[PDB]
């Protein structure tokens, strides 16, 4: 099964898509 | 104003004369759908591989090349394609031919631009082109020469399917 | 007060007006303060890049919470008896009664059972445990990340495309049909032979093997050969059990027809045989339009040379080029009306021949897959026709579209609409006749004096396709036809044996009560037409209001004098034809779902006899139906389904609301 | 389940603190000059 | 007009001379699309890689610094016989000599203003480089070694997957006789 | 609003006489209205022929019949195009 | 100071661990079908566990071999995994003297299959019950 | 605010004028019709958007015409 070490792992790949998606929000503002 | 080898047929629109080997054979009209730059550099490249097609097959009749007679047996002309395809001869062969056709892609992307003639390579090493006129003489020997191979090679392997010989076994008996 | 900052009007607003129109006018950016073409059309681009980050996110997420708290490990060695999870339930408000009814599917914790059908999906092709559920889901995640970054870059400075580039029709025709759609079909075709299809033969392929399992035991020799049919000799026995090798075949490309025995699906040599002949065509499709080399088909002159020489289409397509390339709005429409159409494609086909392994006794996940793709089918539509009319609103230039097609649409617009209008009340008022006359003859005790009208046509469409159920013994249902002689060598007998089981969704058998149906299916088409039809043709004006087009496509009203002028807009017109959406998708829904419940019940005849007036679909599908959905809780305890008896009261309460 | 700590930590999170601070943010926003 | 290298292509219009080892053998046109400079200081690096590569696989073959996991001849092999914790540190000390190097200017547009000419890290110990003939000669020797050692390191390392023996031993292992 | 822009060579091809322009033609512009009726016929005849030859289809088809049997909508676009030539004088 | 041969030959461990592990699941579920009312087979379910369960156990033991026998050329020193072409340069996975238990699994395997088509539910328990002893001497073996 | 506009096939029978609740069309010297006069709306920061004016106009369709636009505290008809 999955262990934690995997989800932190998913995790931190979810907050580098939100660093992305706050400087996409940001561009698509001007 | 005629056809000079086809009398009882109006000329071709897109043949001028000023290519080599042009007789104004078209009944067909091709030349009016196919670009003429492009039409050339396919009949020279259909050409120039049956030249090399048709000395090939004469060589192979004539001799063999070290160790070659393992691998193919006795299996002459177009047999051994299959077996060197389980061998690596035809692949790399294919690999090294597409390199040099997709050079030869960009030469004829030149070529539909006016920048390019048909066929020019620019590839005379040994000096040969010394002389405008000895130059129109080789460009027409080579043309004819290679529709000559052509059908020559059409007739080695069409011959070879109905016998299993070759071009100069089928002329040894 | 600077929220909207797109609109100085809606900013000096003082009330709370403000929010709300600010909310609402957000992504309308073609009506922002100072938009230009330009920079009108990189927005586009980057929120295009965002939607699809949201839709790889999403994925993402379904494939981690399964990985995690699903059951897909225990679900792959008994999927007809697993209930498949779809998350897991954290809900402080519950009590422990709950808890303990919401713990199913084998696991010790509340959890939802899913319906979405995505374990019958990652089953088939070729996931197997949750680690590869886990690293696709990962992999999901970083493509999301790639496109938010893609969309940020591609705003900034000397990436931001011109007007040239977006308006290039011919090269994303080209990339999109040979690429986007040829390329992709050719590589999930490669994915099916060379990673689907072993997994479902029993065999683990995966990155750390798949350079040295190959798909076929003769390897690419075939293919390079030319002997191609190689790859279909030795297909799957009707003794394979799905995902293992017991009686499994070596075939990778094959035309079978029909479907697994066991699986009740579509094989997926078949399958993977349809995608790599899909990529083939698309990609030959690709190569149609000029880009960069002379060679080529040019659009425009493809659209101006269609005029038909009799002169009964006016000039004919000439200047649809331009008017179509300079608006979104026409683009919008015709790229919602294909997909609204494809979405409803896929409902259709999907039940009738499903791909997913043991899908097709999953009754929850048929019923919700239907209702939801065709729901998704009605919104669509309804957007196409929306935006058509924005698009007469907006973009539409008379003078640049001079006796064109559009003008000559708009100049028999009155025609249109009002034969929209006779179908309409036809269809209505005989439908409707039929319906109360047979309550009415069923009320009095006299059911044989019903109006019962045999679909013969459909019936006939059926025995055509090789159902010999009716006796019309015509093309693939009679022996002897040719159309019965051309195919029986490559996929008739699997075919036939799959349309005259009775075991599937293949051509049910259709009786009076699907005649009637399927007419109120059509009056309510016809009907939500003739409301989109005529908001989109009179949103320029009307005689009421001739300068229509000077107030927009969405305003109020134009006051009460002129008689009154309430929902005078072509915005008023989608208002209307919401409901009218609303009630066709109902009507389908409700007719796929009475039928197939009777059907899976055994008691086919109940529908058959009850579907012929309206008290039988109050009655015997509302009303007898409703009976474990409302006792999900009661005075005497609760169970699982629960949720849903607060959920349908939840709808019965906002849609109340509403009104 | 793995991690059964985290939907005890992340939904009384996701479900109260960050709508709490996205209305107190987007208030702020929407009712500044 | 027409390119040295290839007589029958024009001459690419980004290629005219200025740059050292150009013969104008660009057929497939990346100095129209792409920045030249970019692509020289691309060139310069891969050349330069392969260069210590060549140098290594052929003093690996032969010697190596004593151990059991450093013992093995072959270069494809000693990367997964070799602890990966130097693995990691040889990866670091690369990435910090790009930083440093670079000067932290790393992008394509970035790395050019306040330009550095391509390929000139300002790194001349030695200090050869001062006598300007001796220059332009190490420059067209550096470019042509630099193309010679990615040919000679692309055979090496895929004669190595192919037989595994290593450079020299692949050398001197090529069969007259095979079965085919 | 902005320029539409087309591919390179884009002419103008509206028409409203009884033929259209050879340029609908594209690179058979300049094909004789008898080389294209002779093509059709040509193309029918090899078409139909090869489909009546792989119309009881099986799992090893010819290739070559394959290939000639797409001649059999190509006659089609053939005799539109020899009634164009036909209306345009040549 | 472990090598790149040294991580793959303790991942592929851990997933022997793991088949082996989740072994006495698919032995509780036959003994739940021999204690029932009805005590029939469930054919499918035996064949899908061995199909994913074994098959993955068996592939991680021939893979453990085959880094075992060959060392780093197996781990990626010879390039990626091939069929035909050039020729094999590794030895084969049968020279590790760890095989024997990868021998012994496989045809256990097949014994549970044949008892899966033949009912008998005793024939499944032993011979789960031997490929987790035949698991745990590979795992204490290999170290 | 909202936009008020007076087109010229206003024929001067100043029933906008008089139906306005808010003074803002007033009548103006013309020589277009026969009446020689014609409406005006100078005071368009006053006008809530009502449409009484074009209820009270007699010609085929009217002549004068409100377009609704930004939304204001008199236009919203605020008495607060
Ligand atoms: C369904 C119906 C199908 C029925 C098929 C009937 C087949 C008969 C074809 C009729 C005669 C074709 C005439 C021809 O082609 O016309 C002659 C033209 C030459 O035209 C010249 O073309 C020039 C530009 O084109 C050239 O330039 C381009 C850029 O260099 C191309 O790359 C290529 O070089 C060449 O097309 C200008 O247009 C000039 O006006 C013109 O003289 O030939 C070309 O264009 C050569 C390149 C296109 C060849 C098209 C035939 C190949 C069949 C395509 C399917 C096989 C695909 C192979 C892919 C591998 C397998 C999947
Ligand atoms: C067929 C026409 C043709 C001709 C006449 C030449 C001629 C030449 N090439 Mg060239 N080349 C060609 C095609 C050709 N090339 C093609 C198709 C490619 C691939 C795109 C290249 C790639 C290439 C490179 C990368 C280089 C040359 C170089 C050279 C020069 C060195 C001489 C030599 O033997 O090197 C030829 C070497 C090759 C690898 C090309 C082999 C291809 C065929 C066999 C051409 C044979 C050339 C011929 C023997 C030389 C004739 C000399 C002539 C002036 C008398 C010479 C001017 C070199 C040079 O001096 O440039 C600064 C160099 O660095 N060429
Ligand atoms: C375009 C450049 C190029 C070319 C022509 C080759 C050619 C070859 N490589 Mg190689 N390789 C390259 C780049 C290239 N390589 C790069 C950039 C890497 C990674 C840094 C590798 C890594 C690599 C490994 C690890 C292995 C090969 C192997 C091989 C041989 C068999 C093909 C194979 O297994 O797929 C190549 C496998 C890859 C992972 C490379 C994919 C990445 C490149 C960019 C694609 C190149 C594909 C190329 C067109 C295939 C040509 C062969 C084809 C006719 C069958 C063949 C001689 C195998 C070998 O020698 O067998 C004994 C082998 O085990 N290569
Ligand atoms: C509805 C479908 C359709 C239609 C009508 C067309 C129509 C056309 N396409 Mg198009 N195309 C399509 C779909 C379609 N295409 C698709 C789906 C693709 C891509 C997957 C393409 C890709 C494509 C390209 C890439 C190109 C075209 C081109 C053309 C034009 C060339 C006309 C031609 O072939 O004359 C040729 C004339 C003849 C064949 C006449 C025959 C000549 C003589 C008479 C032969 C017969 C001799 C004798 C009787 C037979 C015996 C011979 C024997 C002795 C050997 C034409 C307008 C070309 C063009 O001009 O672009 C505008 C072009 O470059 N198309
Ligand atoms: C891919 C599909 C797609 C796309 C790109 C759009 C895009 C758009 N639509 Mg459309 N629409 C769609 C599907 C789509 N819609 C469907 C399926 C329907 C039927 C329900 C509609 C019904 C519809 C109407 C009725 C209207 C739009 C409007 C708009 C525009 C502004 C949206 C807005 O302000 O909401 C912002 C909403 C939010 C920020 C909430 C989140 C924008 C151009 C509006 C407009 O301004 O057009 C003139 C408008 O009046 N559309
Ligand atoms: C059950 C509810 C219901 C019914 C029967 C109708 C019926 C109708 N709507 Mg409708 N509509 C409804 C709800 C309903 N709507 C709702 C909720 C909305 C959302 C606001 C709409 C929105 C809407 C729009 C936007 C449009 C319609 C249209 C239509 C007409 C064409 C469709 C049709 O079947 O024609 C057949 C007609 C009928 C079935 C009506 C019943 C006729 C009766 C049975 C005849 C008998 C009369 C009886 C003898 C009188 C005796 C009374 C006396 C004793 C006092 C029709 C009059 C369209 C239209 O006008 O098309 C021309 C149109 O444009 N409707
Ligand atoms: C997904 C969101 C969410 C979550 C996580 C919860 C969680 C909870 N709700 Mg619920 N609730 C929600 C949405 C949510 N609710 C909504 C939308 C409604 C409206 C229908 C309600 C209405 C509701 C009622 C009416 C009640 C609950 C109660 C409860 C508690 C369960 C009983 C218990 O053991 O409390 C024990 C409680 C405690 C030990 C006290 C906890 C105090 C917290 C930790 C202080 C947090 C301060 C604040 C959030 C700081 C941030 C401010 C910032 C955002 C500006 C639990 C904390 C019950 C309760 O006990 O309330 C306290 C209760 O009476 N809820
Ligand atoms: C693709 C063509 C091809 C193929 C398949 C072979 C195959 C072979 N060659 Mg070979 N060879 C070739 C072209 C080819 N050659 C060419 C072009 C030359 C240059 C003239 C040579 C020169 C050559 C030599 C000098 C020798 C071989 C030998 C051999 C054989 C090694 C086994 C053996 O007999 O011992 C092998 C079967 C060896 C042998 O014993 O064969 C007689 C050997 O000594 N080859
Ligand atoms: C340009 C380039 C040069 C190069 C060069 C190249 C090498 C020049 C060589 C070109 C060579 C390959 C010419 C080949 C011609 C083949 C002839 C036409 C055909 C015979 C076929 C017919 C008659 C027949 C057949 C027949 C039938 C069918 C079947 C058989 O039973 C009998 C038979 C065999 C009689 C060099 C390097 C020198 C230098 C220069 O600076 C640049
Ligand atoms: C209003 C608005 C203003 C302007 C913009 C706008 C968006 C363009 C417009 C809206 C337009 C609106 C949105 C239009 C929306 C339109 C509808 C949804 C288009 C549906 C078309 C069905 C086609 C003809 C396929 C038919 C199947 C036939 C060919 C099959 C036959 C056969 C097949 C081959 C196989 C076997 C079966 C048989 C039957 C034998
Ligand atoms: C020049 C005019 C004719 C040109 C015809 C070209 C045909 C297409 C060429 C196919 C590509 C090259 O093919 C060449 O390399 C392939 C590399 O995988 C070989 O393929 C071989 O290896 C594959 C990968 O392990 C196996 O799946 C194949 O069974 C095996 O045959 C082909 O046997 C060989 O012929």
């Amino acid at each position: 099964m999955i262990s934690d070490t995997q989800i932190f792992i998913a995790l931190i790949l979810a907050l580098v898509s939100l660093v992305l998606a706050i400087r996409l929000g940001r561009a698509l503002y001007q | 104003a005629m056809s000079d080898s086809v009398p009882f047929l109006k000329q071709p629109e897109a043949l001028d004369g000023s290519m080599a080997g042009d007789v104004g054979f078209d009944p067909l009209g091709f030349s009016s759908i196919g670009d003429i730059n492009f039409l050339r550099e396919a009949e020279l490249k259909h050409g120039r591989i049956a030249m090399l097609a048709a000395a090939g097959s004469i060589a192979q009749d004539i001799f063999t090349f070290p160790g070659v007679s393992k691998v193919v047996g006795t299996a002459k002309m177009t047999g051994v394609h299959d077996i060197l395809v389980k061998q690596g001869a035809m692949g790399q062969l294919l690999l090294w031919l597409s390199f040099l056709e997709v050079f030869g892609t960009i030469a004829l992307l030149e070529t539909l631009d006016g920048k390019r003639a048909p066929g020019d390579f620019k590839f005379d090493p040994l000096n040969f082109s010394k002389n405008p006129e000895t130059f129109k003489r080789y460009q027409l020997a080579e043309i004819k020469n290679g529709r000559l191979a052509m059908m020559g090679v059409g007739g080695m392997v069409h011959g070879y399917f109905i016998t299993g010989k070759g071009p100069l076994e089928l002329l040894g008996n | 007060t600077k929220f909207p900052k797109f609109s100085q009007a809606l900013a000096q607003d003082p009330a709370t007006r403000r929010i709300w129109y600010g909310l609402a006018t957000a992504h309308d950016l073609e009506s922002h303060d100072g938009m230009t073409e330009e920079n009108l059309y990189q927005k586009i681009f980057a929120s295009h890049f965002g939607h699809l980050a949201v839709i790889f996110l999403w994925t993402s997420g379904n494939l981690f919470h399964l990985a995690w708290q699903g059951n897909f490990e225990q679900w792959v060695l008994n999927p007809l008896k697993v209930k498949p999870i779809a998350h897991a339930i954290w809900d402080p408000h519950f009590g422990q009664p709950a808890v303990k009814a919401f713990t199913k599917g084998g696991v010790s914790y509340p959890v939802n059972i899913a319906t979405s059908g995505v374990y019958h999906w990652w089953y088939t092709i070729g996931m197997r445990s949750n680690t590869d559920l886990y690293a696709g889901s990962l992999f999901l995640l970083f493509l999301a990340g790639v496109f938010l970054f893609a969309g940020w870059l591609h705003l900034q400075p000397k990436f931001r495309p011109g007007l040239s580039w977006f308006k290039n029709n011919e090269s994303r025709l080209n990339h999109h049909l040979s690429g986007l759609f040829g390329f992709s079909s050719l590589a999930w075709s490669a994915h099916l032979i060379h990673v689907a299809i072993p997994e479902a033969r029993g065999q683990h392929v995966g990155w750390d093997n798949f350079t040295k399992v190959a798909p076929h035991p003769a390897g690419l020799q075939p293919f390079f050969s030319g002997n191609w049919g190689v790859y279909a000799a030795a297909p799957d026995t009707t003794n394979h059990i799905f995902g293992t090798s017991e009686g499994a075949g070596t075939a990778i490309l094959t035309f079978l027809g029909g479907f697994h025995p066991q699986t009740q699906a579509l094989w997926l040599t078949d399958i993977a045989h349809h995608h790599l002949a899909i990529g083939v065509v698309f990609i030959f499709a690709g190569h149609m339009y000029r880009t960069n080399w002379g060679i080529g088909h040019s659009l425009k002159e493809i659209l101006d040379a269609h005029r038909p020489p009799g002169g009964r289409l006016g000039a004919g397509h000439k200047g649809i080029f331009e008017t179509l390339t300079n608006s979104l709005h026409f683009q919008l429409g015709l790229a919602l009306a294909s997909l609204g159409v494809i979405t409803s494609l896929v409902a259709q086909h999907m039940y009738a021949l499903p791909s997913y392994a043991f899908i097709a006794k999953d009754y929850v996940t048929q019923s919700a897959l239907y209702t939801h793709h065709q729901y998704i089918a009605g919104f669509l539509m309804v957007g196409a026709f929306a935006h058509g009319a924005i698009f007469f609103v907006r973009d539409y230039d008379p003078e640049q579209n001079k006796n064109n097609v559009l003008a000559r649409i708009l100049d028999h617009k009155e025609a249109i609409i009002s034969h929209l209008s006779w179908v309409s009340l036809f269809l209505g008022f005989h439908t409707l006749g039929i319906y109360v006359h047979n309550d009415v003859v069923v009320a009095f005790g006299t059911p044989e004096k019903q109006i019962l009208v045999e679909p013969v046509f459909a019936q006939w469409i059926q025995a055509s396709s090789g159902k010999a159920l009716y006796g019309f013994d015509v093309f693939l249902s009679s022996s002897n036809s040719v159309a019965t002689n051309a195919s029986s060598n490559i996929w008739l007998p699997g075919w036939l044996e799959a349309i005259n089981s009775g075991k599937n969704s293949l051509f049910l058998p259709i009786g009076p009560g699907d005649f009637l149906i399927h007419h109120a299916i059509a009056l309510a088409l016809h009907t939500t037409t003739l409301i989109l039809v005529k908001g989109a043709l009179d949103a320029r004006g009307s005689k009421l209001m001739p300068d229509k087009k000077d107030f927009g496509y969405s305003f109020p009203c134009d006051g009460p004098g002129r008689g009154g002028t309430c929902d005078i807009s072509a915005w008023d017109a989608f208002y209307l034809s919401m409901f009218w959406m609303l009630n066709t998708i109902g009507w389908v829904t409700f007719y796929w779902h009475w039928k197939h419940v009777t059907i899976w019940q055994g008691n086919a005849g109940q529908f058959n006899e009850s579907s012929t007036y309206i008290m039988g679909w109050l009655r015997d599908y509302l009303w007898l139906n409703s009976s474990p959905l409302i006792n999900g809780y009661n005075p005497f305890g609760m169970n699982s389904l629960s949720v849903w008896s607060w959920m349908f009261l939840f709808g019965h309460l906002i849609w109340a609301t509403g009104f | 389940m793995t991690a059964a700590y985290l939907p005890s930590i992340l939904v009384p999170i996701i479900g109260l603190i960050f709508p709490g601070l996205v209305m107190a943010f987007a208030f702020i926003y929407i009712e500044q000059d | 007009d027409m390119s040295a290298s290839v007589p029958f292509l024009p001459r690419p219009a980004a290629l005219d001379g200025s740059m050292v080892g150009d013969v104008g053998f660009d057929p497939l046109g990346f100095t129209t699309k792409y920045d030249i400079k970019w692509l020289r200081e691309a060139e310069l690096k891969h050349g330069r890689v392969c260069m210590l590569a060549s140098l290594g696989c052929i003093v690996q073959e032969f010697v190596h610094l004593p151990s059991e996991a450093t013992s093995n001849p072959v270069a494809s092999e000693a990367f997964f016989q070799v602890p990966a914790g130097g693995l990691w540190q040889i990866f670091a000390a690369i990435g910090i000599i790009e930083h440093f190097s670079n000067n932290f200017k790393m992008s394509g547009s970035t790395m050019f203003s306040d330009g550095r000419a391509p390929g000139d890290l300002s790194f001349d110990p030695l200090n050869f480089g001062k006598n300007p003939s001796a220059r332009a000669r190490y420059e067209l020797a550096e470019i042509k070694n630099g193309r010679l050692a990615m040919m000679g390191f692309s055979g090496m390392i895929h004669g190595c997957f192919i037989t595994g023996k290593g450079p020299l031993g692949a050398l001197g292992s090529l069969d007259w006789h095979q079965s085919f | 609003y902005s320029p539409v822009p087309s591919p390179e060579g884009t002419k103008e091809v509206y028409w409203e006489t009884k033929a259209p322009s050879s340029d609908v033609l594209g690179i058979g512009a300049g094909v004789s209205s008898g080389n294209f009726a002779a093509s059709s016929v040509v193309a029918l005849m090899i078409g139909g022929f090869c489909t009546g030859q792989v119309i009881p289809l099986t799992s090893d088809p010819n290739p070559l019949f394959l290939i000639g049997s797409f001649l059999l909508p190509y006659s089609w676009a053939l005799h539109v195009a020899a009634w164009i030539q036909k209306n345009n004088g040549k | 100071a472990a090598s790149i041969t040294d991580k793959q030959k303790t991942v592929l461990a851990g997933k022997i661990t793991v088949a082996a592990n989740k072994v006495p699941v698919l032995t509780a579920a036959v003994e739940k079908m021999k204690s029932g009312k009805k005590p029939k087979m469930d054919r499918d379910y035996v064949l899908r566990f061995s199909a994913l369960y074994l098959t993955t156990l068996v592939d991680a033991m021939d893979q453990y071999c085959l880094r075992d026998a060959n060392g780093a050329k197996a781990a990626g020193g010879a390039g990626i995994p091939k069929v035909g072409g050039f020729k094999s340069t590794l030895a084969p996975s049968s020279a590790s003297a760890l095989y024997g238990n990868v021998d012994s699994i496989k045809e256990d395997m097949q014994t549970i299959r044949d008892a899966a088509f033949k009912g008998d539910f005793d024939g499944v328990i032993k011979a789960a019950g031997d490929i987790q002893t035949s698991a745990t001497a590979f795992l204490g073996q290999a170290n | 605010s909202h936009s008020v506009k007076v087109y010229d096939t206003c024929i001067g029978c100043t029933q906008c004028v008089r139906a306005c609740p808010c003074d803002v069309l007033e009548m103006v010297s013309w020589d277009g019709c026969k009446a020689g006069q014609i409406a005006s709306a100078p005071r368009t920061e006053d006008c809530i958007g009502c449409k009484r004016c074009e209820t009270a106009c007699p010609t085929d369709f009217l002549s004068v015409r409100v377009y609704l636009g930004g939304e204001t505290t008199r236009s919203m008809g605020l008495a607060y």
